[PDB]
């Protein structure tokens, strides 16, 4: 079982999953410029929907999930710069 | 009212449960707080409960760090504190400390220097009790040499209690124990308390230890918050304390309270203090004033509704007991059921009460109705050191009936 | 009852799950609650109750930084294991209270400082330990945290100093870019610890501390803020000794009530009649022009340590007869001749010389402060310094230097080849890196040789930052592509020359002495724009309001004047500094060994994060990495267990 | 024939002074093994003298080339480096030759007094005067060192030794 990369603790450039669930939709891609509050992707926990918002202005570095992928708490979803 | 009595920030010159107790009172009064800690005490809870904290006594033994008058004042001045609360033990009855605090322009939360002088010295304290017409225990005129001590035993007989002015005490049942007792106590006096003066009292057989809580303000108001029975002792050290003294008649308790107030009015007592008596078959005898808050203040708070520590701080700010602090007149001071305090320590009763040390794996504290906890250093993962006292947590219970 | 509830709610420490505590705290703050008048519809109709502050957490950024370095090393140095270090020694000083040049500046002004200097019989000293000494020896890596531990001892123990050079040169950007600490914070902190010592900076006339082409108003604003924040002495230089680039800076320093040193860069050899371009008449003519600008003091900047002692003596004696301004001489000890050159300069009447503490002296640094004292002790003219205090202070620096082992250039010893190639120190180490990165390390001697030939091809030029980089880039390029000087003249039309060389020949560094060689200039510049006047005149206009509003948006708070000017000097670097602050917090407060190496298993450190706030941090466990590189460290932070995930890069890059 | 060490950072100027006084021969080390507690540099003193009334006799360009080899070779000996090579003027106070300094540092380490080495330098100086003010070179320098270490170890002053 290959583990998923976790988000680093205290690193605000890395957004980790807060609850187990899955990825419904990814709205951005590597390289995109982005603004504080902008919606980046959508996830579900017990079929309740959460939208992941950018914590500040920046450029997307990479995604570390794909559409419909399953995720557990702390899993790295996206990195921002 | 001294100049500079207004406060925004207070420093506790102490550690452990009493420091946390003062910080809680400060926070509730809107004051910001400052802790001091010795290196070896760097994991104490009180360090982390304050708004800011500072290391003191660098390179000294840990107890000496907490007795480091100048370094404590240094921190108070550097942090911009207004006031120092000395807690209990440590420097809280220390005249030199209070003098230098006040000389550094800071509020010392406690009584006047003159009160620390006369009540810190137990010979002087007896003199003030006579003067106030409060019955004391027949004792030597002042301090005595071995010959004046032996004289007393000829005048009043054995057994007798040998006590240091700064306690610190030994019982003598005869001449051999008088020679031995006077030596050992003059040792521990120059030893743990710095000075070697000594006096002698008649030893009372099977007394109760009854003590009265006093508050005085800077406007000549003095009130008592009833009494506490602290008779449950092991080798003359308090183990369990109760309030009120439920085994004595209300009239007799009132008499004791009035005598305490009489003494305190006579000397113009300011802030919190306690007057301690021995009681035997419906007579009572003054032994001591502790010119500071006491570990067992908690049970008085529970039976009166009065927050003693918040009161101490407001008093030091120059406030009036009645008009500003809001305490009623004496006869309206509540007396609500009863309360008991135990100190849970690491003293191992199966190993001669030597304090255990080591890591606390598990600490789960009870609560519910009628329970009060004032925690020292006890949390899961804390290492109990050998450097300090063995207190983990003070437990108080309270209810309408003593049996409950 | 309400106050007690408020106290209890704030006191609770619960970690691992969220709670409703922030909501409760808001409810009981509200006056509908505290008045006793709440109704069943109160909460549902009060939106302010659902606004929660960001719960602030410096602890967590610290653990993140410590975990990053512990596991992955410090960028650009070897990821090694952390030595145990003793506390640095503290000096035992014998204090003498004296009025200082700084006291005179503040009370009576710059011209009174000048008179104090002219009336001093002894040679005066400027201490470079806080700037040029570590720029040369430790790649400018010396940290505030180490400087502030000894600063007050220097102020009180060495009141004789003319100034401490503590800012400018590479310190400004290295602080931001590699140390993740602000150079302005460094200045404020030190300024308070050293109230009686003049602070000197090195200041490039045309662009302060930066490397772009800034307009005049930017340079003037830099000077205003620097002077306001505590810089007393501005040593103004230009990389080609081109006076038009210095004039406005000199005037602005005067206008701000501070001391302006106008600088001549020394190159060549006045005692070599086959090199007349930089002969004594050259230096006397430039000195007269600098004196006419109203500069307070003339600085002679021997950036490569070329000045031999009989040349120092001739140079200084001639200049002292030519101008009345005091002369401040600056050399490097690279040749091993630095002390004898300062002694010669002293006999010629030099007013002030630049020296470093012994433990940061020698090699490509300045000559030793303590050494020159003893060279002069039995002569006709002494150095003004408390030497016994200086020896005690040097203990601290000797201890602190050990922390910077990863940044040492190599063994500190004399090297006389500097007379041949004339690279200043940094140009030497850099040029060694650059040749490494392109796999020519093994031919570095051919490169030193080419550097010298390039210098002559370009007309024999003054080589100091950034003109020295021009000569270096070219020498490297020529070796890389196997060209001789013939080749450049023959085949240059079809070659693409390095950026810095093209900029030089376009006049973007200003005008050089004797102009450019004409043919080669045409070959190099091709179809790019050539200017012949001051680059600053062509600079994009800069509006401080516009820039301040843009920056505020970018960083999320109102920038002070010092921040705005930092952003203008180094835009991307300032912004990257901000991102590192947001990720790792104020790393400036870490002791140097922890900053560089993180922590060892079972180590305890104490980080002083504010007055009255210290983080006690103990590393209890370093977990092994799983296959994706996740490692879990367990710390104790102030009595709590903290679990920290960090990604192990060596697993990633496997 | 004059021999000095560059410990104080005054070695070149001292050799140049000796040269003007007519010294016949001086002891120099190659630049890359010069300075600090070594000898002044061979290549340096060439250039200090070049424009004076008396020159050094050496092929300085060949010496510079040879120095490249020594620079490379010195890196092999990193584990034996005493510490950073820099001037130290306290030598004027204690008068220990280099080896007496490093040895005495080891000896104080191996008896757990490394943390008081500055008191030891100070004692070395006092011991020297106690013994009459002596020439300290191997092994007389060791005599002074052993005594200073002994005196610090056993907490004695000069009074104590006479008493
Ligand atoms: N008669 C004497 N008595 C006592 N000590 C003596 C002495 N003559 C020389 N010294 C010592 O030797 C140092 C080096 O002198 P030197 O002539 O080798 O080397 C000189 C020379 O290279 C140069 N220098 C000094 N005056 C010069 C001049 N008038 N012309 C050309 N170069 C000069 O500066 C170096 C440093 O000379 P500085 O006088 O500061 O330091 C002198 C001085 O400390
Ligand atoms: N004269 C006395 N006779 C009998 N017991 C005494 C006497 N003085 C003190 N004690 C015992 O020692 C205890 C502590 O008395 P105190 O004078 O307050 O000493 P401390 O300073 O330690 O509080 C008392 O509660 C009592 O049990
Ligand atoms: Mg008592
Ligand atoms: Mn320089």
């Amino acid at each position: 079982v290959v583990a998923k990369r976790k988000a680093e603790t205290g690193n605000p450039n890395q957004i980790g999953a807060t609850m187990p669930g899955s990825v419904l939709e990814i709205l951005v891609k590597a390289g995109d410029k982005v603004q504080k509050g902008q919606a980046l992707m959508v996830t579900e926990a017990m079929k309740m929907e959460t939208t992941i918002e950018a914590p500040f202005d920046g450029e997307i570095v990479d995604l570390h999930v794909v559409k419909g992928e399953a995720i557990q708490t702390q899993d790295l979803l996206i990195e921002i710069n | 009212v001294p100049r500079g009595s207004h406060m925004k920030k207070l420093l506790v010159a102490n550690r452990g449960e009493i420091a946390v107790r003062v910080f809680r009172a400060c926070n509730e009064l809107g004051l910001s707080t400052v802790a001091v800690y010795a290196r070896e005490d760097e994991y104490s809870v009180h360090r982390f409960k304050a708004d800011e904290s500072y290391l003191i006594g660098q390179g000294k033994k840990p107890i000496d760090a907490y007795l480091d008058i100048d370094d404590i004042i240094r921190v108070a001045l550097e942090s911009g504190a207004d006031a120092i609360h000395p807690g209990y033990g440590l420097l809280s009855e220390n005249l030199e400390f209070a003098t230098k605090v006040r000389a550094a322009g800071l509020v010392f939360v406690g009584p006047e220097l003159h009160h620390l002088d006369i009540f810190g010295d137990k010979i002087k304290a007896k003199a003030a009790a006579d003067e106030a017409k409060v019955p004391g225990i027949p004792g030597t005129n002042g301090a005595v040499d071995i010959d004046g001590a032996l004289e007393f035993a000829k005048t009043y007989g054995y057994p007798v209690m040998i006590k240091a002015a700064l306690g610190g005490m030994r019982v003598a049942r005869n001449d051999a124990e008088m020679h031995d007792g006077y030596a050992r106590a003059k040792s521990e006096a120059i030893g743990a308390f710095g000075s070697g003066e000594i006096y002698v009292e008649k030893y009372i057989e099977n007394p109760k230890h009854i003590e009265v809580q006093i508050l005085g303000d800077r406007h000549g108001n003095i009130i008592h918050l009833h009494e506490r029975d602290c008779s449950v002792q092991r080798r003359n050290q308090k183990v369990i304390e109760i309030a009120p003294a439920v085994g004595l008649s209300p009239d007799f308790r009132n008499e004791i309270c009035e005598a305490a107030v009489k003494l305190c009015k006579n000397v113009g007592y300011v802030n919190a203090g306690t007057v301690e008596f021995l009681v035997k078959d419906d007579k009572f005898y003054f032994i001591e004033v502790n010119p500071r808050v006491q570990v067992e203040h908690t049970i008085t708070e529970l039976i009166t509704g009065v927050d003693i520590v918040q009161a101490q701080i407001l008093i030091a700010q120059g406030k009036d007991l009645h008009r500003e602090i809001g305490l009623p007149a004496q006869s309206e001071i509540p007396l609500l059921g009863s309360a008991i305090q135990c100190r849970i320590t690491t003293e191992d009763p199966q190993n001669g009460f030597l304090p255990d040390t080591g890591k606390i794996d598990t600490y789960r504290s009870p609560g519910g109705f009628g329970i009060r906890l004032d925690v020292g250093n006890a949390y899961a993962g804390y290492e109990v050191t050998p450097y300090f006292d063995s207190l983990l947590v003070k437990v108080c219970t309270f209810a309408n009936e003593f049996s409950d | 009852s309400v106050r007690k509830m408020d106290r209890v709610l704030h006191e609770f420490r619960i970690r691992g799950v969220k709670t409703n505590i922030p909501f409760l705290i808001n409810v009981i703050a509200n006056e509908n609650f505290t008045s006793g008048q709440a109704t069943t519809t109160f909460i549902d109709n009060t939106p302010s109750l659902f606004n929660f502050p960001r719960l602030r957490d410096r602890g967590t950024k610290t653990l993140h930084y410590l975990s990053m370095i512990t596991v992955n090393g410090f960028p650009g140095i070897e990821n090694t294991e952390k030595r145990h270090f003793e506390e640095p020694r503290q000096p035992l000083l014998n204090l003498e209270k004296k009025k200082t040049a700084k006291n005179i500046l503040d009370e009576q002004g710059a011209d009174a400082v000048v008179d104090y200097v002219k009336n001093t019989k002894e040679v005066l000293l400027t201490d470079t330990t806080l700037r040029d000494a570590h720029q040369s020896l430790l790649a400018t890596r010396l940290r505030l945290q180490d400087m502030k531990g000894i600063a007050q001892a220097i102020d009180q123990g060495l009141p004789e100093l003319f100034s401490a050079e503590m800012w400018g040169g590479a310190t400004f950007d290295v602080a931001y870019r590699f140390l993740n600490e602000s150079p302005w914070y460094r200045l404020r902190k030190l300024r308070k610890l050293m109230p009686n010592t003049m602070f000197q900076m090195l200041f490039r006339g045309s662009n302060a501390v930066g490397y772009q082409n800034y307009p005049d108003n930017v340079i003037e604003e830099f000077i205003r803020v620097a002077a306001h924040e505590g810089i007393d002495v501005f040593r103004i230089f230009d990389s080609l000794n081109w006076l038009p680039q210095m004039e406005k800076s000199i005037q602005a320093v005067r206008d701000n009530g501070k001391i302006a040193e106008a600088t001549i860069c020394y190159t060549g050899d006045i005692l070599d009649p086959s090199r007349p371009k930089y002969n004594i008449q050259y230096y006397k003519d430039l000195a007269k022009e600098l004196e006419a600008t109203g500069a307070h003091i003339l600085a002679v900047k021997d950036m490569a340590g070329l000045l031999k002692p009989q040349a120092a003596y001739r140079l200084i004696s001639e200049l002292k007869d030519t101008v009345d301004l005091p002369i401040h001489l600056h050399t490097h000890d690279t040749s091993g001749n630095g002390i004898i050159t300062y002694s010669a300069a002293t006999q010629a009447g030099v007013d002030i010389i630049d020296v470093a503490t012994a433990s940061l002296a020698g090699g490509t640094s300045q000559p030793s402060m303590q050494s020159i004292y003893y060279a002069l002790e039995h002569g006709p003219r002494h150095a003004s310094i408390n030497v016994k205090n200086a020896e005690q202070i040097d203990h601290y620096w000797e201890d602190v230097r050990k922390y910077y082992a990863p940044f040492e250039a190599g063994i500190t010893s004399p090297q006389t080849e500097v007379y041949m190639h004339e690279m200043p120190g940094g140009q030497y180490t850099n040029l060694k890196s650059q040749a490494a990165a392109v796999g020519l390390g093994h031919r570095f001697d051919e490169i030193k040789q080419m550097y010298r030939k390039v210098n002559m091809m370009f007309g024999d030029i003054i080589k100091v930052t950034p003109s020295s980089k021009v000569v270096g880039d070219m020498a490297l390029f020529m070796i890389q592509n196997d060209l001789t000087e013939e080749d450049v003249y023959a085949r240059g039309n079809e070659l693409n020359f390095p950026e810095s060389v093209v900029s030089f020949f376009r006049g973007d560094l200003g005008q050089p002495v004797g102009g450019f060689p004409e043919k080669l200039q045409k070959i190099i510049v091709k179809d790019k724009a050539v200017i012949t006047d001051r680059p600053g005149l062509h600079a994009e206009k800069v509006d401080f309001e516009t820039v301040k509003a843009d920056l505020e948006q970018k960083i999320g708070y109102e920038p002070g004047d010092h921040e705005v000017i930092s952003y203008i000097m180094y835009p991307q670097v300032f912004l990257d500094y901000q991102k590192m602050q947001r990720e790792f917090g104020a790393v400036t407060l870490l002791d140097t060994p922890t900053f560089l190496h993180g922590m060892r298993l079972n180590e305890k450190i104490e980080v002083q994060i504010e007055k009255g706030k210290t983080l006690s941090i103990r590393l209890d466990e370093i977990g092994e990495p799983d296959l994706a590189g996740n490692r879990v460290l367990f710390f104790n932070l102030n009595g709590q267990r903290r679990e920290v995930v960090i990604n192990d890069q060596s697993v990633q890059a496997q």
